[PDB]
RNA sequence: AGGAGAGGUA
């Protein structure tokens, strides 16, 4: 349901999406995705 | 326009606490007396190193702070003499009443992180040696190799400078309030209000008697001085309900060591030499 | 009052227009609240004057105290040479010239 | 960067309390509970024993 | 005395063109710490 | 000269001593035995330069005993009180 | 951001609702390039040229 | 830069003398107002 | 219909509602997350078509409405900002201060691999600490790098008007013990392409002085024959010397000089809230107002730079310390976080810090250390995190 | 550095730098992002009123 | 022939930029064990207009005999005692002292022991004056003495002083009557600095000097704290909540008086007039109207701020009801020492008017809520379409106060308001 | 030794 997930689970799932976010990209990506980009193409 | 006389009764007692009560004396003379076993209190520690072989992660700088507030027994503070005023030698290695020499040397030859504490730490006098109370405290980790040997000595000093010398630790005094209860606005109060201010109260000061329906004293000692109960019952309308006073004359103090030296001999110590300062004072 | 054309004094325009209505404004105390053409409407004694005025009133919205001497010496060392020089380095040059 | 030793504020000695307390956060014991077993009734020993971070394991590996 | 980087070995060698390391391919080199006395105060 | 002696010439039976390098500890004790005596009016200790290690004590009597006889009193009684602290720290220890 | 002159720039000096999530605008550098220095947010990203056609997509919606 | 104006504010307005100290200054109630701690 | 696909774009991640519920299905990637459309990326000129809820709270009061979500208020703000406790509850100005100077100029985690860099002017903290308190930015970064400096007890009350004009009045005996002090390393490069040697005190047969020699003022760090000589303020004990070489030929050595930087009294601090001073005296724990406990306080600050700097919620970090460091006489369901735009209320901080044994609004009976009686008035006493800059006394001395 | 292995993280970077700078002379170099007008939207300006359309690669303006 | 610097020199001080004349002033050399750092009075701060948080004193060592006796005869601090600019006193007491003495004054139930007085009589120049409480209690023995007579210390005998506005007299150095204002003992036309320095001007430094000291041992012996307590500004949860209220309700009707003012304008002559007119719910209803009209002129933007300021006088007035006498920033206000009303208001109950200093390209949407930001006809989104804006005057009322929490799009308004002074 | 460019203090 809307309201059967809970309150404390959507923190909780905001808090790893977060982690994962920050795990994945990173603190700087964007002048390594532009650097990677100009060499490439 | 004479002296005093104090009445000491102690309640716990141990290697490193120690807890009593004095009486008939006025708060300067508690003052001075933590002030004395705090900063006046000499014992002895590492003052000046001297190392030949670092090749360890940390500086030098790093090795010798932290080995500088390693505590040292104490026995001999008394005795011994400062180095300025030792005319028999000018500083150098072992001394016969001053200098202690501390000798260090770790080696590790095995894949596993080498833990250099304080247990091996050797000295010529068997009266110096580190406290040990478990591991020790760790002084550096080592890998394989990074040999560490070094050379320290150590000096009586007092603990007002570089506050290293000091063997106190958290010497309180209270003033052992006493509680009243005019007992007849109570019975005014409702079974409800009881609850609240009894919940109003930070620590377990006061306590609820199931068999009298009222409250009563228990731990008087446990009050610290907070303007909590006092503030809800003026909120609840009571002004004159709970009186709460220090007493003058009357203190409890909690004496706590590093385990240079025990509590009791630190407050001996610490009294005979506000009696030497006394003394030299006097005209 | 439009300033397009300088050709013609603003208050000389005014003062025609307000012929049907000469007594009703007191012209005994209007003056123009601009500081350099003032003193050639009327003196530079009236000019100073404001301009003394228009300070004090700066001097007051500031926060700040200070004396009345010190505002005078200002205005009249301002106004040494019969006009209101400027604080660049032109009118300090036709001060001394 | 190891434990702190001495405890600047109040002056007590934690310097040989750090591997017991990790020892005890290995186990199912959460913080408060791990400083209360080291017998630590003031706050600031608690606090050094808490904000304290382990670097000296980078050191080694790097 | 010098100690290489990556590699190893005691270089030794205090001539004006000799800055490659020996039996190597890189060129830096740190300076080695021999036993010496020095006193710190506490 | 650890302690000086100055007396005061505006106030009769007044004098103020210097003590060097001394500290809150020994002022307070000796200003709040001081206050016992009945024959002493004006007591008190200031520290002005925490950089410069002395202390000044100013002792105004009355008209039975000089300032220095008061101060040497407080002390002797000091001193007592405290061999009579040790003795009873002594006999409770055991 | 790069200005022809320091002394006056104009309202970029100032936030602007469209610094919502992207750039922060409760922190900046306080001087001569006061405001044209922008932090990104942490949930910042940059977009790159994508290589694949879009066009041909579209048609095939509507 | 040093050149025109900047020139004379630096050469004939504005001068470097000797026998000059720059330090930190810090608060001491002790002090007298007249006083200046070196 | 406007549609971009070009670089150069800003977007954020966002929750979405429509897809919220497939999530609950009975440690996910983000790559997966944007596979099954639970986030997507949103532009700056599409943020403004969508409606986007601000809170989970607030999500659930009213569905239907929000079309999407954010996972969190505070990652609005930089990387400097978001760490910053009760961010929302400082003034703008401070804020600024905080998140663009003291935060560049603190003095915290160096490298780990010192050897490798002849950066110069490089300093590390002997003991650096993390706060006590948590923020979820710093939690999912899982970097204790953000925060340098150490915390120390803090108590609000003027010293014998030893603090005034927001100065600062530390404890001596604290400082003697490793407390803010630091080490700074300054390195010497020089260029040769003549050759290194003494050509005739400490410097050896190599033209280089030996590891663990003192250096003063007038001595030669760097012999070629020329030589290079230290200058009036330079000092230090010789920590590494590094020789190298390009393809060209040319050689460098680079000489690097480490000295302790023990906390001076013209020496500068900041805090975490823009609260900015210089030391104003050392006083020795003895004269501190201590406790009950004996806790005496490390530093002590004037109460007159609150009204005018304005800068609430430092006495809310301090009471929050508190409690989380105070013992309960159950540790679980107890409030560490202090996310900017998720601060807890001040009625659950005055709960938690009464349920630890002390007064709930954070000030506690203290004792005069000089003559020992009791203050009339209670001080506040915390433990806030307070920062080093790197402005010292003897660096502007001239 | 990128995709190294773990022997190889040992020895070298401190760990503490994600690698976003350049090496040019020993000296660390950091590009700072351009704030730039869209090339690709209608531009509408006053005084004079009128409205460009901006030049992708050749100046077709 | 040189030789090194001692005490008895003199010294010329002065710190950069020299906004006045005061700045150079000549001390005396004292020698200090500190090193690397030189201290200097907090009062002695005023004439230099700065403060102990970095900054530098540079100072020049005059080397001719005559440059030296020219300098401590007509720079020396002594010598600029009367401040040039308003002929005011140049020394204050300053930002603690004035605070000291407003809780001396103010307390009046505060008695001192015998102890105490002979302590703290120890730093005053003049002597002990009659304890005046013999008895405040039937089992109280060792008479008190009052804390007015503390302050009596301060003066020569043979001074006296009336401020009528404060209700203030002094009759042969003995402070008689106070009670309240604390604007004598601030800077001002009839101060007391004032009239000692024009009774004797020649011991003036060390009786500001010897009551700084006093009052720092008195603040020291009672001592001053900031806590939570202060910053709630109630007795317990309830009146927080009927403040909390009664700030809703008095910011409700502020808008509602500067809804009123709008009105007044050429456009609205007609319904202004006593007269009947049917379109007395339409100006009531056009609630969102407003404030995008406001924002929009500038005459209609001064009105409404002044319409605000004039009906959140009354609301900042409330902090005196809801606020105790112990409150550390009522006293520090109250005082003058640091800080303000308004700026207590903003602490505890709410923020109040925020408003911009130049027009921006968007408008506050007047309710700072996470559904007033989502509006697409809200001002913030560019315009309200309502012709196309360009232009828009920000206008925002913050609910909420720094204790409570701001609300990001609340936070935002506040940047953007403060974004001023930022850039120099 | 003199300059040019950036980050910064009161
Ligand atoms: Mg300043
Ligand atoms: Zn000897
Ligand atoms: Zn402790
Ligand atoms: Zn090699």
């Amino acid at each position: 349901n809307l309201s059967e997930l809970g309150e404390g689970f959507l923190q909780s799932f905001c808090k790893k999406a977060a982690t994962s976010f920050f795990d994945k990209y990173g603190l700087i990506s964007h002048q390594l995705n532009s650097y990677n980009y100009f060499i490439e193409h | 326009t004479y002296q005093r006389f104090p009445k000491i009764k102690i309640r716990e007692l141990k290697d490193d606490y120690a807890k009593f009560e004095l009486r008939e004396t006025d708060v300067s003379m508690a003052n001075a007396l933590r002030r004395v076993m705090i900063s006046e209190v000499p014992t002895v520690a590492i003052d000046l190193v001297e190392i030949e072989v670092n090749s360890s992660v940390l500086n030098d700088e790093f090795i010798a702070h932290r080995l500088g507030l390693i505590p040292l027994t104490s026995e001999r503070a008394m005795s011994m003499r400062f180095s300025r005023d030792c005319d028999a030698c000018d500083g150098d290695g072992q001394c016969e009443f001053c200098s202690v020499e501390f000798r260090l040397s770790s080696k590790c030859v095995t894949d596993q992180t080498l833990d250099v504490t304080s247990r091996d730490l050797y000295s010529a006098d068997p009266t110096v040696t580190p406290v040990d109370f478990h591991k020790g405290i760790i002084i550096v980790k080592l890998r394989r190799g990074q040999e560490l040997k070094l050379r320290a000595i150590a000096r009586k000093g007092i603990g007002k400078d570089h506050a290293k010398w000091s063997p106190a630790a958290t010497v309180t005094f209270m003033y052992e309030p006493d509680i009243i209860i005019n007992e007849d606005m109570m019975d005014t109060l409702s079974d409800e209000e009881k609850i609240d201010l009894i919940e109003s109260s930070p620590t377990k000061v006061f306590g609820m008697d199931p068999v009298t329906r009222q409250v009563v004293v228990v731990d008087p000692e446990a009050y610290t001085y907070d303007e909590e109960v006092i503030k809800k019952a003026e909120a609840m309308g009571k002004p004159g309900l709970i009186e709460i006073s220090p007493k003058d004359d009357s203190f409890i103090f909690t004496v706590e060591s590093t385990g240079a030296v025990k509590a009791s001999q630190l407050v001996l110590n610490a009294i005979d030499l506000l009696k030497q300062k006394l003394d030299a004072v006097r005209l | 009052m439009y300033g397009d054309r300088g050709k013609r004094n603003c208050w000389t325009a005014l003062l025609e227009t307000c012929l049907p209505i000469m007594d009703m404004i007191d012209w005994g105390r209007s003056h123009p609240d601009n500081i350099r053409q003032c003193c050639s409407v009327y003196g530079i004694d009236a000019g100073r004057s404001i301009f003394v005025a228009n300070l004090e009133s700066a001097v007051s919205d500031t926060g700040k105290e200070i004396l009345r001497e010190h505002l005078l010496l200002v205005a009249d060392s301002l106004s040494v040479t019969g006009e209101f020089v400027a604080l660049n380095a032109k009118g300090w040059s036709k001060q001394r010239q | 960067m190891i434990i702190p030793v001495r405890c600047f504020t109040c002056g007590k000695v934690i310097g040989n309390k750090w591997d017991q307390y990790l020892d005890l956060l290995q186990l199912d014991y959460t913080e408060g509970d791990a400083l209360d077993a080291l017998q630590l009734v003031r706050y600031c020993c608690r606090r050094m024993l808490m904000t304290h971070v382990d670097l000296i394991e980078k050191l080694l590996n790097y | 005395t010098y100690v290489c980087g990556d590699c190893g070995q005691e270089n030794t060698l205090k001539s004006g063109d000799v800055i490659q390391c020996r039996e190597c391919g890189y060129r830096i080199l740190y300076k080695k710490r021999t036993r010496r006395v020095v006193q710190y105060e506490a | 000269k650890k302690v000086s002696y100055d007396r005061d010439t505006k106030i009769i039976n007044a004098a103020s001593f210097t003590v060097e390098r001394e500290d809150h500890t020994i002022g307070n004790i000796v200003r709040m035995q001081l206050h016992r005596d009945e024959n002493v009016l004006f007591a008190g200790y200031q520290l002005p330069h925490p950089l410069k290690y002395k202390i000044i004590v100013r002792i105004h009597t009355t008209s039975q005993s000089s300032p220095m006889q008061a101060y040497n009193q407080a002390i002797n009684d000091l001193d007592k009180e405290l061999d009579y602290l040790k003795n009873q720290f002594e006999a409770e220890v055991a | 951001q790069q200005v022809l002159y320091t002394g006056k720039v104009g309202d970029a000096r100032y936030p602007h609702p469209s610094h919502w999530g992207r750039v922060c605008f409760l922190s900046t550098p306080d001087g001569e390039n006061c405001g044209l220095v922008k932090n990104m947010s942490l949930l910042g990203l940059v977009s790159t040229q994508s290589l694949e056609s879009v066009v041909e997509k579209l048609f095939a919606c509507g | 830069k040093l050149c025109g104006l900047r020139f004379m504010k630096d050469v004939l307005l504005g001068k470097r003398s000797d026998h000059t100290f720059r330090t930190v200054v810090v608060g001491d109630p002790s002090l007298k107002l007249n006083e200046i701690g070196i | 219909v406007r549609i971009f696909t070009d670089a150069g774009r800003l977007l954020r991640p966002l929750l979405v509602v429509e897809n919220l519920q497939k999530l609950k299905q009975e440690q996910y990637p983000f790559d997966h997350l944007l596979d099954h459309g639970i986030l997507e990326l949103i532009g700056i000129e599409e943020e403004e078509d969508c409606n986007t809820a601000w809170g989970i709270k607030q999500l659930l009061k009213e569905p239907k409405i929000y079309t999407h979500c954010e996972l969190d208020l505070s990652f609005l703000l930089g990387v400097s900002c978001a760490v910053v406790p009760f961010a929302n509850h400082d003034h703008g100005r401070r804020v600024l201060y905080q998140s663009q100077k003291h935060c560049q100029q603190a003095i915290g985690f160096s490298s780990t691999n010192p050897n490798i860099r002849c950066d110069t002017l490089s300093q590390q903290l002997f003991y650096p600490q993390k706060p006590l308190f948590k923020t979820l930015a710093s939690e999912c970064l899982k970097k204790e790098v953000l925060f340098n400096g150490q915390n120390a007890i803090v108590a609000v009350n003027v010293h014998l008007g030893y603090n005034q004009e927001d100065s600062i009045v530390m404890n001596k005996a604290s400082l003697e013990r490793g407390m803010f002090r630091s080490e700074q390393i300054r390195s010497y490069k020089a260029e040769v392409d003549v050759q290194f040697g003494k050509t005739h005190d400490s410097l050896e047969d190599d033209g280089f002085p030996f590891i663990g020699a003192n250096m003063s003022t007038g001595d030669i760090v760097i012999g070629r024959c020329h030589s290079i000589k230290l200058k009036h303020t330079e000092r230090g004990i010789v920590q590494k010397v590094v020789l190298s070489s390009n393809d060209e030929g040319k050689n460098f050595a680079a000489v690097s000089l480490r000295q302790v930087r023990s906390p001076c009294l013209g020496d500068k601090f900041s805090s975490m809230h823009g609260q900015k001073g210089v030391l104003g005296y050392l006083e020795e724990q003895q004269n501190f107002p201590f406790t009950i406990q004996g806790i005496v306080p490390d530093i002590v600050i004037n109460p007159h730079a609150f009204p005018s700097r304005q800068t609430p919620g430092q006495l809310l970090e301090a009471a929050l310390s508190k409690g989380i460091a105070c013992p309960i006489q159950a540790y679980t369901k107890l409030t560490r976080h202090a996310t900017p735009f998720s601060t807890p209320g001040v009625t659950e901080i005055t709960e938690q810090l009464h349920r630890a044994g002390f007064s709930r609004w954070g000030n506690e009976r203290v004792y005069n250390g000089r003559s020992g009686e009791m203050m009339r008035s209670m001080i506040f006493m915390g433990p806030t995190f307070y920062q080093r800059l790197v402005h010292m006394s003897e660096d502007k001395v001239k | 550095t990128s995709e190294k292995g773990k022997e190889n993280c040992k020895k070298g970077d401190c760990a503490f730098d994600q690698g976003g700078y350049f090496v040019i002379k020993g000296a660390e170099k950091v590009f700072i992002a351009q704030e730039q007008m869209c090339t690709k939207r209608l531009w509408i300006s006053n005084s004079p009123w009128t409205v460009s359309f901006r030049s992708e690669n050749k100046r077709n303006r | 022939i040189f030789r090194s610097l001692m005490d008895g020199d003199t010294v010329l001080m002065n710190r950069p930029p020299s906004i006045h004349q005061h700045s150079l002033i000549a001390m005396t050399v004292r020698i200090l064990p500190t090193t690397s750092v030189v201290s200097l009075n907090p009062i002695c701060c005023l004439p230099f207009r700065g403060d102990f948080d970095g900054d530098c004193l540079h100072g020049y060592v005059p080397q001719s005999i005559q440059a030296k006796v020219e300098l401590d005869e007509l720079v020396a601090l002594d010598k600029q005692l009367i401040n040039r600019q308003n002929g005011r006193n140049l020394l204050s007491l300053g930002q603690d002292s004035l605070t000291a003495a407003y809780l001396v004054n103010v307390e009046k139930n505060c008695y001192l022991n015998r102890a105490q007085m002979q302590q703290l009589q120890m730093y005053c120049p003049f002597q002990l004056p009659p304890p005046a409480i013999i008895k405040a209690s039937p089992s109280s023995t060792e008479p008190q003495w009052t804390g007015m007579q503390l302050f009596g210390m301060l003066f020569p005998p043979g001074f006296d002083y009336t401020y009528p506005l404060n209700n203030v007299v002094v009759s042969n150095g003995e402070l008689l009557s106070f009670s309240e204002g604390s604007a004598w003992l601030r800077d001002g036309e009839g101060n007391f600095i004032e009239r000692l320095l024009k009774h004797d001007k020649g011991k003036v430094l060390d009786i500001i000097y010897s009551a700084q000291e006093m009052l720092s041992q008195w603040l020291l012996m009672r001592g001053l704290s900031v806590s939570l307590a202060d910053l709630y500004l109630s007795s317990d949860l309830q009146s927080r909540k009927n403040l909390t209220e009664e700030i809703s309700y008095g910011l409700r009707e502020a808008e509602q008086v500067c809804n009123k003012q709008q009105l007044m304008v050429e456009s609205w002559r007609d319904f202004l007039a006593v007269n009947g007119e049917d379109k007395e719910e339409d100006s009531v209803s056009d609630l969102a109207r407003f404030c995008y009209e406001r924002q929009k002129s500038a005459t209609l933007s001064e009105l409404a701020v002044s319409a605000f300021k004039d009906a959140y006088r009354d609301v900042q007035a409330l902090a005196y009801r809801y606020g105790d006498q112990s409150n550390s920033f009522l006293i520090m206000s109250k005082a003058g020492s640091k800080g303000n009303i308004g700026k207590l208001v903003q602490h505890s109950m709410c923020i109040g008017l925020q408003n911009s200093a130049v027009s921006l390209s968007f408008g506050f949407p007047r309710e700072l809520t996470c559904a007033a930001w989502n509006d697409p006809n809200s001002p913030l989104r560019g315009a309200k379409g309502k012709t196309t804006t360009e232009s828009y005057v920000p206008y925002g009322v913050i609910e909420n106060s720094f204790l409570t929490g701001l609300n990001p799009l609340e936070s935002f308004v506040h940047s953007v308001t403060s974004r001023d002074s930022s850039f120099s």
